[PDB]
């Protein structure tokens, strides 16, 4: 995944569980969630971006 | 007119502490002013700074906590909270390390940290009778 | 008094520590994010439980979480 | 480059138009919940978030008054033509005390036809209740054609209110410092507006409402009465029915103003013909109302050395008890729109209901006080419109401690000691309703356990332990007997209320002494309880606004907020918003109460028939002496007795009453939805919904939300009240119809 | 016949309060004069009456006890038009209805500010869409047999 | 028969509620899944949302429609 | 006046289940709450945070699911109360005409059966049926302090 790509949101506990979003920037250091990913839709708080792990994004096709 | 010369001049409101704040525990806030500001009291009304030394009283921590909040408005900086028990136990809370608790300050080690995100909260059937 | 809890999902935005009414949380260094600090809640027992902490958190579902719990004097607000 | 307006500020354009929410700088980005749709009717007329500049704002005030102004125009222009065209206003005139008044049809369409009552007067529709044909009556016009040309009035005026808010928010808007001359704003308001006004009506009175009048109750037909130009260029029309205009004004700047005693009276009572007030008494009154405004008009200093400033005169009042005094009131009240607006709707909405008190117990119109419905609705109306008002003055006083009210600027000054010990007030007046609402109530229970358990002399009734309302007894002998003894000048009483004859108009009662005893007790002592708490709800809303024990940053929340969160216990409705949603619903019972009490004690010791040999027989028999003591009593004699005429209306004329009374159950019931319920059931049942949209491809763009906490609490406020107001609107009308 | 009902134009009772209704409004006829538009509107009032007996009675329609008429849903075509026919009548209405909905929601969807047109409706391409509405159930069953009716698992679940 | 309807409309709604109890203090997803799927029970959590929507649809109809053929008749 | 009375109660019993299906399977958690299962069955809330969480636990369910439950059982002895009041007395045709519309309900069951209730004690004398009227008023009082 890079930046420009879209990953599908695999964390269960998340506004935009199975659905897809954009990803802004992956980070290249040893953060924990480095994948910064951009939602058209706004979540309960208002915010339409997250931060989420390697292994809860997933590419699509 | 007042007890102490470094209390600001309030002129006393019936919204003060009670007589809880004389047997289980009272909060003190201290601080310095370049001026003689016109504040907001937590409790009550109005009071005036004084050029200097200035010392409250308060029945809450939070009360004292917004207090400071309100004197980060008039650029003061340096107030200072502290908890007083029934007698003389005076313990500093606000500035606990002299810092902040916004600013990262070395010395803190992290207390209920959790190394994983709320998904990954144990199931509550299996925290049963313990 | 309640219990609060943190979790590696933060970002270190300093927004829960700098809304909570009753200097409960504050900033400690950390390794896990690119501002290198975490929220920590070493003050609980002056937890009063109105949850502003968590009504500024960013991230997704919350990196801090308040547990109400048995009470007190202090977490009741109780100036009497 | 004038010094009071700023020539062309804004541009008139359509652009903004196309731009919902534009006003905001939060909705201005656009649409992404249906939050937004909401908090765009919300934040419309909250100009105080719009702009960051009080002249701004002020302007914005302003031509929203014109706007307003238009719409009350074009109101009464729509009033007035219904009166004109579908109305039977001349055939009433012929007919006052036989045929009811009607000014509004219905087509026939589903069968609705029905509604067309039997009004008489070869008409059909629906009967008036805002007495609009005996206020055209008093105003002389006996002609649809002057209703015609009222009504073409009344539109022109509504266009230029239209054009005048356009002008002064686009082409000339005035300045702060034209807002804030409060000295000569209330100079010409006393003098001009109220006093010029009073003089302009008196003026009508005398020239044309005192002639057309005398010559109706004389008997003469309204088509051979004179038109009203004719009173005015012809001396001698007027002079027949008051002998004292073949003087012209030589009395009058001559100062022997006894001359005209003949149409300038002081009588008091009603007029035996019409029993509503002498309209020569109303005309004296207007002049006299009209000298002293224009004489108080005269007071503050505006452009001149002369006058009153009001800075100077609130700064000298101080005092041992009150510390600095009134010192900051003038900035306050010249810097703050929402102090002037609590100031205002609190004595607008206090005068309101002063303003019902005094039209039933005087009635001021030709034939009104026989009408039994136009009296109910009257009296029933402006009540509510007080109650509302009061509790609006209330909402912005706590709106301008929240958000317009500087610590510093109100140092040891009246706001600063109020807030300083709010504790010992908010606490004594809990106290007082406490005391109140016991002794009130527990009274009343008291009697209905008493009767329930065949303990009859138990009881707190006049056969039984009695509480004689001996003070307002004395008043009442006060006022019967200050004709002749304290008001010399006086011929009768000012209302009939007091004492003195029963006054009836075509064997139907128009005032008759009222009488006081333990049943009135009572319930004036229960008025007195919910106007305490709804008192306490307001000033602990107010006073409790910015701070207090719990939240000491309550301020900080703003003035409209849900909660500060779960913690402490729970801080639900800490606002002062939700204060001034729970004595909205305080206030809805208070007025409940009121107009209750009035209904059942006019039905049942007041109104009826006079039988020619002087027996007075009411509505309901002198019911309310004995049953209104018990809440049984309430439910019984009064509730279900009187809802008979609104379950029976089905078939009739009135089944649109009874269809009203079961709607306004109906949306009554719907309210308790939200004001029981919360957020998160609804957000979460709007989960599964949307699931199922999403599934079938047909989730909207904006993400549907559940209403937030404070409109939720806001939309169950405000069914509430329509349904509760409903009920008891369409109960009102159809039994004070009916009978 | 059905459910123990008879034909109203066979119950007496249903002549029995068109009669009475009749008679109710001659009544109201009596009190007003000449050919006035008050006598006017009841003469037309019981025109309609009777014209709307008079078709309840030819119309296939069944009363009770109480001379209404009551309908007969079982879902029998005897009784076709108390029910059925309006059935489909609505069900075409409301399938056009939705169809459009859905139909401006996707395409609108697809634009850069979806949101923006939904407060502020695109009316051309509105009058487009809802116009093409008249074949909603042909276009339903052919939108499902190409799979692009449903969606399957982007569709957001909960924790549980 | 009032009283036994009153006491009938109680019993449901606690058999509901001490339904709601057990899936938030007793059940095991973990004993009611096998190597992935899920048993009848679980399988009730993943079409919740259908329930759930279609509950609100037969809801809705029954209430829209009986309110207007009541509303009508009125 | 049957059909629309069944159809009524089935909208009850409808809503009624639609109300505690959603809390007992939205129990464990939903968008809103993700981790509802942690605070257990009985909590406040979650707090105003994410646009307001009130009455999101699952106990809230059943509490709001116990106005419905009163309403649906209210609607069935309602129906049965009225047809048997119409049986015994002989005018079953008051039943069949009058309810099939609202205020027919409210005008001949309610309205016209109330009557003997609260004649139980008025300001001439008292019947054995003293007792049902002040419990009719105190049922009033305890469902409006119920209201506060
Ligand atoms: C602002 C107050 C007001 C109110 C509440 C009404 C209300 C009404 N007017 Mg009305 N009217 C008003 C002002 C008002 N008018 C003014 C200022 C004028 C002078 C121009 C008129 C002139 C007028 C006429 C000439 C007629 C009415 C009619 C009506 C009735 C039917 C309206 C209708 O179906 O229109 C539907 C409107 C639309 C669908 C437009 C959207 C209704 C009770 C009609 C009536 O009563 O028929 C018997 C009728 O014939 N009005
Ligand atoms: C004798 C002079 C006079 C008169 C009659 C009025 C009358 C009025 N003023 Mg006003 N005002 C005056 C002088 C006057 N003012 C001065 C000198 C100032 C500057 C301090 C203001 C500042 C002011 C403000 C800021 C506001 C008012 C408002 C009002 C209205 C109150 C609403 C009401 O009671 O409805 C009664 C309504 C009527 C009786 C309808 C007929 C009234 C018409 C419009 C005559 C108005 C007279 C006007 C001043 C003449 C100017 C004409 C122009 C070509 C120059 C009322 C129309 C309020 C309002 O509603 O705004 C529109 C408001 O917000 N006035
Ligand atoms: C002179 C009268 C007056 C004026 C000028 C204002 C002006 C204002 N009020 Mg206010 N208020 C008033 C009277 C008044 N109020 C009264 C009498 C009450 C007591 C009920 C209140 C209670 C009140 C509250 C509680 C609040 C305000 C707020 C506000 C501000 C924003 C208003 C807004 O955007 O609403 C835009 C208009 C609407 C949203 C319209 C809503 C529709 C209403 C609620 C229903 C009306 C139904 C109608 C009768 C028809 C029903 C019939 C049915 C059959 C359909 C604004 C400064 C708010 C604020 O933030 O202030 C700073 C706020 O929180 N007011
Ligand atoms: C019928 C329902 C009902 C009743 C009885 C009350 C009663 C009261 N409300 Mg209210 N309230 C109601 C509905 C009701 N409310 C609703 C629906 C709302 C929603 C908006 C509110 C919102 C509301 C607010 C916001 C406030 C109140 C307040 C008050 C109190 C006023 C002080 C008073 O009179 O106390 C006296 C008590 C009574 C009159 C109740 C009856 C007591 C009997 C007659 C006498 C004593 C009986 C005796 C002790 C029995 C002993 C025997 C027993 C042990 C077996 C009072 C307790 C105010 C308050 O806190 O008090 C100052 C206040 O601020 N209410
Ligand atoms: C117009 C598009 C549209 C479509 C295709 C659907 C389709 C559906 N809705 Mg739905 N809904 C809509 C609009 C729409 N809705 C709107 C605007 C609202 C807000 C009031 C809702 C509120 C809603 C709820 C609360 C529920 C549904 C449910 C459902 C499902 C069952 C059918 C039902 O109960 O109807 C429900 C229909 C209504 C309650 C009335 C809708 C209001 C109008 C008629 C629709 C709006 C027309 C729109 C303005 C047209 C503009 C298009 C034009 C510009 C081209 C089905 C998937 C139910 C479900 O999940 O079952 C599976 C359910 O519980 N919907
Ligand atoms: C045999 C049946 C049965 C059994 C064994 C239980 C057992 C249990 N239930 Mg349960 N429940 C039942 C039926 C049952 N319930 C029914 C029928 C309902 C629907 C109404 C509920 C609704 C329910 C809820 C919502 C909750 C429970 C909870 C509980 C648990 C704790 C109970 C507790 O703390 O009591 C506490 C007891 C009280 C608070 C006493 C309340 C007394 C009420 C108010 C009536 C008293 C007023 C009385 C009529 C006075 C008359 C007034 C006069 C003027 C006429 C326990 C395992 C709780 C739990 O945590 O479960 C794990 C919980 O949250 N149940
Ligand atoms: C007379 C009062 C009243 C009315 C009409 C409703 C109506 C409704 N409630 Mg409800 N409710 C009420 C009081 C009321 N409630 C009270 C006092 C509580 C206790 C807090 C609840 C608690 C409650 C819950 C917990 C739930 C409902 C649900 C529903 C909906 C059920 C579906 C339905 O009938 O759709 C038809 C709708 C109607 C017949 C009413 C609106 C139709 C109007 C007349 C249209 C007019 C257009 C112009 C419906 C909107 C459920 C829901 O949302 O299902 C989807 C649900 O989950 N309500
Ligand atoms: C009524 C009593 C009254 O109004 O006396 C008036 C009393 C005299 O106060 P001051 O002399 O200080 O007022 C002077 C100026 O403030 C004019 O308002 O006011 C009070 O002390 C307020 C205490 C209310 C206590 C409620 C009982
Ligand atoms: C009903 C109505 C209307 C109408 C109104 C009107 C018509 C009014 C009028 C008014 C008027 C018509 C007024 C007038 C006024 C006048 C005046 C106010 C005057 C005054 C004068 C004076 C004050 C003088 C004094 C003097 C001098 C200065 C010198 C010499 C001596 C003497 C003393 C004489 C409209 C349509 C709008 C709307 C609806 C309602
Ligand atoms: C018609 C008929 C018949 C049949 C009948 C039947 C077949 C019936 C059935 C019935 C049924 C079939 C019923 C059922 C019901 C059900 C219910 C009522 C349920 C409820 C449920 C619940 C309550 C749940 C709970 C829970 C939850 C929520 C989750 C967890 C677990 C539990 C389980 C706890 C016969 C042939 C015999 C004969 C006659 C005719
Ligand atoms: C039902 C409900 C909702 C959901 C309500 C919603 C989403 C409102 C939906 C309104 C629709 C979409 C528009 C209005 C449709 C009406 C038919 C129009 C009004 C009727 C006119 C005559 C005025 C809440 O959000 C809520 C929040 C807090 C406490 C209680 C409740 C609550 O009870
Ligand atoms: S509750 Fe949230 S905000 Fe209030 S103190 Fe505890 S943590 Fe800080
Ligand atoms: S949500 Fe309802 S309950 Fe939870 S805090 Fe806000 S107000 Fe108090």
């Amino acid at each position: 995944i890079q930046k420009g790509s879209t990953v599908r949101i695999l964390r269960k506990e998340s506004y935009w569980y199975n659905e897809s979003g954009t990803v802004v920037v992956v980070d290249q250091s040893k953060v924990r969630y480095p994948v910064l990913v951009r939602f058209t839709k706004v979540n309960y708080a208002g915010t339409n971006t997250n931060n989420f792990g390697l292994n809860e994004v997933e590419e699509v096709v | 007119k007042l007890k102490q010369s470094d209390f600001p001049k309030f002129e006393g409101s019936t919204g003060g502490w009670l007589s809880a704040a004389k047997n289980e525990e009272k909060y003190v806030i201290i601080w310095t002013s370049k001026d003689a500001s016109l504040f907001e009291m937590p409790t009550g009304g109005t009071a005036k700074m004084n050029a200097g030394n200035n010392v409250a009283y308060f029945a809450r921590k939070e009360q004292c906590l917004a207090l400071g909040s309100q004197l980060r408005g008039f650029k003061i900086t340096n107030y200072k909270i502290f908890r007083i028990y029934p007698p003389l136990d005076i313990t500093l809370l606000h500035p606990f390390d002299g810092v902040f608790p916004e600013k990262v300050n070395q010395g803190r080690s992290p207390v209920g940290k959790r190394d994983a995100s709320i998904g990954g909260n144990p199931n509550p059937a299996s925290l049963k009778f313990q | 008094s309640h219990t609060v809890k943190i979790y590696d999902t933060c970002i270190g935005c300093t927004q829960c520590v700098r809304a909570c009414p009753t200097d409960v949380l504050e900033m400690v260094p950390w390794d896990g994010c690119k501002a290198g600090q975490i929220a920590s809640a070493p003050r609980t027992e002056d937890c009063v439980g109105c949850k502003r902490c968590e009504t500024a958190c960013p991230t997704d579902f919350l990196s801090v979480r308040v547990y109400l719990g048995g009470e007190t004097t202090r977490s009741l607000g109780l100036a009497y | 480059k004038s010094t009071i307006v700023d020539f062309n500020p804004v541009e008139t354009s359509f652009e903004k138009w196309a731009k919902p929410g534009q006003f905001s700088r939060t909705l201005a980005k656009g649409p992404k919940t249906t939050t937004w749709i909401w908090n765009l009717h919300a934040d419309a007329h909250d100009f105080d978030i719009q702009t960051n500049s009080l002249q701004e704002v002020s302007r914005k005030i302003f031509s929203a008054h014109f706007g307003q102004l238009a719409v009350i125009f074009l109101w009464l222009s729509g009033m007035h033509f219904h009166g004109a065209y579908f109305s039977n206003y001349s055939a009433w005139l012929t007919n006052p005390t036989s045929t009811k008044p009607s000014a509004q049809i219905v087509w026939p369409i589903v069968g609705q036809e029905v509604l067309n009552a039997d009004v008489g007067g070869n008409f059909q529709g629906i009967q008036i209740t805002s007495g609009f044909f005996q206020l055209w009556r008093a105003e002389g016009i006996t002609s649809e054609v002057e209703l015609y040309w009222t009504a073409v009035g009344g539109l022109v005026a509504s266009f230029l209110m239209l054009f005048a808010g356009w002008f002064h928010y686009h082409k000339a808007a005035p300045k702060l410092e034209w807002f804030q001359n409060v000295e000569s704003m209330l100079n010409h308001h006393l003098a001009g507006l109220l006093g010029l006004g009073s003089l302009s009506w008196a003026g009508h009175q005398i020239h044309i409402a005192l002639p057309i009048n005398k010559l109706l109750d004389l008997g003469v037909s309204p088509e051979e009465i004179p038109l009203p130009y004719e009173f005015i260029l012809n001396r001698d029309l007027i002079a027949q029915l008051y002998p004292s205009f073949n003087k012209g004004l030589t009395p009058f700047f001559t100062l022997n103003w006894g001359e005209y005693s003949d149409f300038l009276t002081f009588k008091g009572g009603l007029n035996p013909v019409t029993g509503g007030l002498w309209l020569t008494d109303t005309a004296h009154h207007h002049l006299a109302i009209a000298v002293l405004f224009i004489v108080a008009g005269h007071m503050y200093k505006t452009n001149w050395f002369l006058g009153h400033s009001i800075k100077t005169i609130l700064e000298a009042h101080k005092g041992p008890f009150t510390g600095e005094g009134h010192k900051g009131l003038y900035e306050v009240l010249t810097t703050s729109w929402h102090a002037q607006l609590a100031i205002n709707l609190a004595l607008f909405g206090s005068l309101s209901i002063i303003v019902a008190h005094h039209m039933y117990a005087m009635p001021p119109y030709p034939y009104i006080a026989i009408d039994y419905p136009t009296q109910l609705s009257l009296f029933t109306h402006h009540v509510w419109i007080g109650g509302f008002c009061i509790v609006g003055g209330a909402a912005h006083g706590a709106i301008f401690f929240v958000r317009d009210y500087n610590a510093a600027n109100n140092y040891n000054n009246l706001i600063d000691r109020v807030i300083r010990h709010r504790d010992a007030i908010i606490s004594h007046l809990n106290w007082v309703c406490i005391f109140l609402g016991c002794h009130s109530f527990g009274l009343y229970v008291h009697n209905d356990t008493m009767r329930a358990l065949g303990r009859s002399q138990d009881l707190f009734s006049d056969n039984a332990i009695a509480l004689k309302p001996i003070f307002a007894q004395f008043i009442q002998n006060l006022h019967t007997l200050a004709p002749g003894s304290t008001a010399p000048n006086a011929l009768t009483t000012v209302s009939y209320a007091f004492g003195g004859d029963v006054i009836s108009v075509g064997s139907k009662i128009a005032m008759m002494p009222i009488s006081l005893g333990t049943a009135d007790f009572l319930v004036h002592h229960i008025h007195a309880f919910t106007i305490h708490v709804t008192v306490l709800i307001l000033l602990k809303g107010v006073l409790y606004s910015r701070n207090s024990r719990l939240i000491p940053d309550k301020a900080n929340l703003g003035f409209r907020f849900p909660c500060d969160g779960p913690g402490r216990g729970g801080t639900c409705q800490v606002s002062a918003w939700d204060h001034v949603f729970l004595g909205l619903f305080w206030m809805y019972n208070s007025i409940s109460i009121v107009i209750f009490h009035f209904s059942w004690k006019m039905q049942s010791d007041v109104w009826g028939t006079v039988s020619p040999t002087g027996a007075v027989s009411h509505i309901t028999g002198g019911n309310f002496a004995q049953s209104s003591i018990t809440i049984n009593g309430w439910l019984r004699d009064f509730l279900w007795s009187q809802a008979a005429q609104v379950v029976q209306s089905y078939g009739s004329s009135l089944s649109a009453y009874g269809l009203i009374f079961l709607g306004a159950h109906f949306i009554w019931a719907f309210s308790l939805m939200f004001l029981f319920s919360g957020r998160g059931y609804w957000q979460e049942l709007i989960e599964s919904i949307v699931w199922a949209h999403n599934k079938l491809k047909v989730a909207p763009s904006i993400q549907p939300r559940a209403l937030s906490i404070t409109q939720g609490r806001a939309v169950g406020v405000a069914h509430y009240l329509l349904g509760g107001i409903g009920t008891t609107w369409a109960f009102f009308l159809a039994r004070i119809i009916s009978v | 016949d059905i459910g123990g009902l008879n034909p109203c134009k066979d119950s007496e009772v249903f002549q029995k309060r068109l009669a009475k209704t009749v008679k109710k409004l001659e009544n109201r006829l009596k009190k007003y004069e000449e050919g006035t538009p008050p006598q006017i509107a009841i003469q037309q009032q019981i025109t309609q009456t009777k014209q709307r007996f008079t078709r309840y009675a030819d119309s296939n329609l069944l009363c009770g006890n109480d001379g209404l008429p009551h309908l007969i849903t079982d879902g029998r075509w005897s009784h076709g038009s108390e029910f059925l026919l309006p059935s489909i009548l609505f069900l075409y209405i409301s399938g056009w209805i939705g169809w459009v909905g859905r139909k401006y929601i996707r395409t609108v969807g697809q634009t850069s500010n979806p949101t923006e047109k939904e407060i502020i409706i695109d009316v051309p391409l509105a009058i487009s869409i809802m116009t093409s509405g008249f074949l909603w159930p042909f276009a339903a069953w052919q939108e499902f047999l190409s799979g692009d009716l449903i969606a399957s698992d982007e569709t957001i679940t909960t924790s549980p | 028969y009032t009283h036994h309807q009153y006491i009938a409309g109680f019993l449901m709604v606690g058999a509901f509620a001490h339904g709601a109890i057990f899936f938030v203090r007793d059940y095991d997803p973990a004993v009611n899944t096998r190597n992935g799927e899920k048993n009848v029970l679980a399988r009730m959590l993943e079409h919740k949302e259908a329930i759930i929507s279609h509950l609100s649809w037969v809801s809705l109809f029954l209430g829209f429609h009986t309110l207007g053929i009541y509303v009508h008749n009125d | 006046g049957d059909f629309l009375v069944h159809h009524a109660i089935a909208l009850g019993l409808h809503t009624t289940t639609l109300i505690l299906v959603k809390g007992a399977l939205d129990a464990r958690g939903s968008k809103l709450m993700p981790d509802k299962k942690d605070f257990g069955y009985s909590f406040p809330c979650d707090g105003p945070g994410r646009g307001g969480t009130c009455d999101i636990s699952a106990w809230d369910a059943f509490y709001l699911a116990m106005f419905w439950m009163l309403n649906t059982i209210g609607w069935v002895t309602f129906y049965w109360h009225w047809k048997h009041l119409t049986l015994w007395q002989g005018n079953q045709v008051q039943f069949n005409e009058s309810s099939n519309y609202i205020m027919g309900w409210l005008r001949d069951y309610l309205w016209l059966n109330s009557s003997p209730l609260i004649n139980g004690y008025n300001p001439f004398g008292m019947n054995s049926l003293s007792v049902w009227a002040w419990m009719f008023l105190f049922g009033h009082l305890v469902w409006a302090t119920g209201f506060m």
